[PDB]
């Protein structure tokens, strides 16, 4: 549609000043490009510690969930002398494997561009032109001449002085919808287990589903073949398969029935984060160097990894 | 070759106003008066209807508008 | 022609040349977008396209969806900005519409479209319209309006050089289109300028003409003085404070910002008229040609001399005749005029 | 005196004349879109509506070129649009499914 | 202003000219001059104001 219009209209000089010099042009261009884009800096670099993730709150496949991208499936047919330890390290087959790309040792900052961590001030029920003004005020109120947010803005998890002025707090079900967010930003790993063995919880020690563990431990891991130790051989798993049930932990979490839930905390990162606003840096830098330069400069910073963060899907746009 | 017309910028003067309201001033004459500052508009903001629609239904509604 | 490319041949003339073979196009092939859509989403996208094609053809325009741009530009061998002008001024004709098959689940149609593309020779962007004002002359008692007949209608100025254009056989397809555009020189009394005819016409006294200009000045031509403005010669007038002149209000203009000008500056020109121009314009009772820009004293005089000599004395209006002779003689010999005027009133 | 003339001015060299024939066929469109016999009826109603309206305000005009029926590209693209994927198979002798 | 396989952005400059009316006239007639014939010293003559 745009090209067709472009192809029949020559240019005309109009005797007013250059839009590039007008505030309303600078403010609405920085907004349309960088409104919800932020940069977070760890106190020092520390990655997510394990390659396996126990997270029973998420319903398994049997709506589509984002975490299913990291879900190890239990297969009946395997090759001869096949073991999890060969492929997925110390992960429990039928749970979730975290790749080494999301666990880099040298990553110091996290860059994200999404409107899905804002506290209650933000509502999609309200009007775009309101939700603009609301943000534009808050960012002016929470800043002072630089692009660094005031500690008040952060949630209580990321800072001692945080009061959720801008951002909400990450909850237990967020891992299912927004995996990378949690793995890159959470200060501590909390587990959620209905697996028989964890926290030394024995089947006797309990003082349709009712009081029962989801996955019970079998004798050992083994395969067997019939003069064809290559392609197709039966596999006997070290735990059970949740294909039949697939709602157990999700229904348990919401408390429809009582069950022996296990939860253990493990500290990853210090609660002393620092957060910059790319919308406020665009406004401030454009007053000195002019928007044409600043726009081009900050658009490259969004492509620091090789994939531009602003063109990723809204829930999955988190990069280290 | 790179065409660009001066058809609206031929005289070498320009009379500008600071507000649309100023056009009703009684001691102005019969001529062309330009508002001094551009009006900046985002379509996303203008078209509310699409905001609440989903998938191809959103896409087809924008096509009709464009 | 056997190829679109053949239109640029230098030894062709100005006429209509048809491409010899029809261009055959299937819509299925043209509209890619629909191919990958499914169900009613596909159906509604086609509806939008067919309704737009219909809207263009009613206005006699071309829908460039069904013809490749790269192809047409490659063949025509034109610039990006020439193509924009070519595609804006082209016009369409629907010469048949035929339904070729009709089932309850299936249809097929054919459409014959005929296109006429104007190929430009030159494009002119920075243009002015001429407005002839002229000059008043008071001659042997009669007030007369005098005008030059300029051989151009448009002045053009792209950068620094000014150009005077004479147009012929023009129409409007968004832009003005002309078959003939001749470049001319402005009027003068020299070998390197145009020798233009000069028209005179009798007018009623008192004469007043005031045109408000858009930039806030006023154009004045008047047989009598007011607010210090000289009579008979026209002028562009501006005032620093609102005042009443020629029975209407001349207002102070709003301060403006200075930009780069493209205003033309015509050459100056002295013009000698016949002594009795007022009597020549009066006895015709229509607008009449009295000289050329570059005419000799001898030719100019031997032009209304026989006509004028044969306005002789008569038995039936001697007093009315004698009063004309005085008005004619006043500037030449004031002593004789006063005498003749006396013998008139006696 | 002078006033601006904002519209461009084009000097004509020549005119090129073209004839394009547009061929529409619903069955080809219904096959690619996997349509059903109910929706085929909608496609057919919809296409007739638009084509008929155009037919109803345009008189005929003679154009001084040769008959399309004599041109190869017209014969080749008409046979294709009707019979591209149509075939006839002949058994060695008649024998039905037993 | 931007062209990816999944993303685009455009800018359009529009210039508007609004005529502000001084007076509007609705109930209007076109004049048609007819005149009068006069027969004078033999000659037929059409006379108009
Ligand atoms: C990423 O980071 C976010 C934080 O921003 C994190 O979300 C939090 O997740 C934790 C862990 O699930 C949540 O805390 C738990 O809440 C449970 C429910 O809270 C209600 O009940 C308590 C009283 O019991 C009330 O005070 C409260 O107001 C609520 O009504 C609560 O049951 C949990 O408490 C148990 O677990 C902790 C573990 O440290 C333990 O200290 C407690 O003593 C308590 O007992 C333990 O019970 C478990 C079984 O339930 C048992 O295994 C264990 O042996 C017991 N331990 C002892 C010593 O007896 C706990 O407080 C928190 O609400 C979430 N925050 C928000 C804001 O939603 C994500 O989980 C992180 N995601 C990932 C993937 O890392
Ligand atoms: C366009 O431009 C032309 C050229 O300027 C204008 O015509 C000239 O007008 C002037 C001013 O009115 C005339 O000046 C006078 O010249 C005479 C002498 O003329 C003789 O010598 C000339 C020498 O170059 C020669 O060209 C003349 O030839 C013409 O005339 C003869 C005879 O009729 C004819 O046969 C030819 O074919 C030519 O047409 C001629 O031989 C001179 O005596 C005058 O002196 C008076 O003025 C001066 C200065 O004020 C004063 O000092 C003296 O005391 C005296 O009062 C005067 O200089 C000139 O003759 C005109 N030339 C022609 C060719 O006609 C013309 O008016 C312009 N046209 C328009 C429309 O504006
Ligand atoms: C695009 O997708 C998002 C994500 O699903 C949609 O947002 C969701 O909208 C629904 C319906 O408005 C919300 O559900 C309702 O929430 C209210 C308030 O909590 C509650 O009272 C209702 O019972 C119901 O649960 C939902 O909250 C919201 N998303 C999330 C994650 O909470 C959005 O509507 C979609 N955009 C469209 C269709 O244009
Ligand atoms: C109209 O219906 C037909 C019939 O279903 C559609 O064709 C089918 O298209 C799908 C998706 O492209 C094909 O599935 C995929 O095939 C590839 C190649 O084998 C494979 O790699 C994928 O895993 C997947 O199986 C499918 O092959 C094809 N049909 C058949 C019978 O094989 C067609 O897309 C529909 N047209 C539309 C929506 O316009
Ligand atoms: C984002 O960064 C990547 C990596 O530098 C760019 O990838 C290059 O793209 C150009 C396109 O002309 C190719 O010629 C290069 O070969 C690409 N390099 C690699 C390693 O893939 C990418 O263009 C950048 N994208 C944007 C939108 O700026
Ligand atoms: C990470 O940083 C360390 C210390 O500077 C360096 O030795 C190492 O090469 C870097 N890269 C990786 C992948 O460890
Ligand atoms: C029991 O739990 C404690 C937790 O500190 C652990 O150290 C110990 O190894 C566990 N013992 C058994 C037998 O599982």
């Amino acid at each position: 549609e745009m090209q067709s219009l472009s192809d029949v209209m020559i240019d005309f000089e109009i005797p007013l000043g250059d839009p590039r010099d007008q505030e309303q042009y600078i403010h609405r261009k920085c907004y349309q490009e960088f409104a919800n884009c932020y940069l977070v800096k760890y106190k020092e670099p520390k990655p997510w510690p394990k390659e396996g993730l126990i997270a029973d709150q998420c319903p398994l496949p049997g709506n589509r969930q984002s975490i299913w991208d990291y879900y190890i499936k239990v297969e009946s047919i395997r090759p001869a002398n096949w073991t999890t330890k060969s492929k997925y390290g110390q992960a429990r087959l039928g749970s979730f494997y975290i790749p080494s790309s999301l666990r880099q040792i040298n990553v110091s900052h996290v860059l994200f561009c999404s409107d899905q961590l804002y506290s209650k001030w933000y509502n999609i029920e309200n009007t775009i032109e309101q939700n603009e003004r609301f943000l534009l005020n808050k960012l002016n109120n929470l800043t002072s001449g630089t692009s660094v947010l005031k500690k008040r803005a952060l949630p209580k998890d990321w800072s001692s002085q945080g009061k959720n002025a801008l951002f909400r707090e990450i909850n237990v079900l967020d891992i299912c919808s927004k995996p990378e967010s949690v793995i890159l930003l959470n200060t501590s790993y909390y587990s959620f287990s209905l697996w028989e063995g964890d926290c030394n919880f024995t089947k006797d020690m309990i003082s349709p589903y009712a009081c029962r563990f989801w996955r019970s431990k079998n004798e050992k891991e083994e395969t067997k073949c019939r003069d064809g130790e290559t392609k197709r051989c039966l596999y006997y798993p070290l735990w059970d398969s949740p294909e039949s049930t697939y709602d157990f932990g999700y229904l348990a979490y919401q408390k429809n029935f009582p069950s022996p839930i296990c939860i253990e905390q493990q500290k990853i990162r210090d609660q002393d984060y620092e957060v910059y606003s790319l919308y406020q840096e665009c406004k401030i830098a454009s007053k000195a160097y002019g928007i044409d330069t600043v726009l081009f400069s900050l658009k490259n910073f969004l492509n620091y990894t090789g994939t531009p963060v602003n063109e990723m899907p809204n829930a999955r746009a988190f990069v280290g | 070759a790179k065409l660009r017309s001066m058809g609206y910028a031929l005289t070498g003067a320009v009379q500008t106003l600071s507000q649309i309201s100023d056009i009703n001033d009684e001691n102005l004459q019969q001529g062309i008066y330009l508002l001094r500052d551009h009006v900046i508009t985002l379509m996303e903001a203008t078209l509310h209807d699409i905001s609440v629609m989903e998938g191809m239904f959103a896409v087809q509604h924008l096509h009709t508008h464009l | 022609l056997s190829q679109i490319s053949d239109i640029n041949d230098e030894n062709l003339q100005q006429g209509i040349y048809l491409l010899r073979d029809h261009v055959i196009t299937l819509m299925e092939a043209t509209l890619h977008d629909i191919s990958v859509m499914e169900g009613m989403f596909a159906v509604q996208h086609l509806h939008t396209h067919l309704n737009h094609l219909k809207t263009m053809l009613l206005e006699r325009r071309i829908d460039w969806t069904y013809m490749s741009s790269t192809w047409l530009q490659q063949q025509l061998q034109k610039s990006d900005d020439e193509m924009k002008v070519i595609k804006r001024i082209a016009r369409s004709l629907v010469y048949y519409v035929k339904q070729t098959h009709s089932s309850p689940t299936a249809t097929a149609w054919e459409i014959g479209l005929y296109y006429e593309l104007v190929i430009p020779k030159h494009i002119y962007l920075n243009n002015w319209n001429v407005v002839n004002i002229g000059h008043l002359v008071k001659s042997a008692g009669q007030l007369t309006h005098v005008t030059i007949a300029h051989p151009y209608e448009i002045i053009n100025k792209e950068c620094v050089e000014t150009i005077y254009l004479h147009l012929e056989d023009c129409t409007r397809q968004d832009y003005v289109i002309c078959d003939v555009v001749k470049i001319v020189q402005p009027c003068g009394n020299s070998s390197d300028t145009s020798d233009c005819p000069v028209w005179a016409e009798a007018v009623k006294e008192p004469f007043v003409q005031v045109n408000p200009l858009k930039n806030g000045s006023y154009l004045v031509l008047a047989s009598s003085t007011d607010c210090q403005i000289p009579p008979y010669v026209p002028s562009i007038v501006t005032v620093n404070e609102t005042t009443s002149c020629f029975g209407l209000d001349f207002k102070r203009p709003l301060v403006a910002e200075e930009r780069l000008s493209f205003e033309p500056r015509l050459p100056n020109l002295q013009l000698r008229l016949p002594h009795l121009v007022g009597i020549i314009a009066k006895i015709k009772g229509i607008k009449i040609e009295v000289t050329s820009s570059g005419e000799s004293i001898k030719e100019q005089i031997e032009r209304a001399k026989a006509e004028l000599l044969r306005l002789d004395i008569h038995e039936g209006d001697t007093p009315a005749w004698i009063q004309q002779l005085a008005a004619a003689t006043k500037d030449v010999w004031p002593a004789a005029a006063s005498a003749l005027q006396g013998i008139g009133n006696f | 005196y002078y006033e601006p003339h904002p519209e461009p001015i084009v000097v004509k060299e020549r005119v090129l004349g073209l004839s394009q024939i547009l061929m529409i066929n619903s069955e080809n469109i219904a096959n690619n879109a996997n349509l059903t016999q109910e929706v085929k009826k909608l496609l057919t109603e919809m296409v007739n509506e638009e084509m008929q309206s155009l037919s109803d305000v345009m008189i005929d005009f003679e154009i001084p070129l040769g008959d399309p029926r004599d041109q190869e590209q017209y014969i080749h693209r008409k046979c294709y649009q009707e019979f591209a994927n149509c075939y006839l198979v002949k058994y060695k002798e008649p024998k039905p499914w037993p």
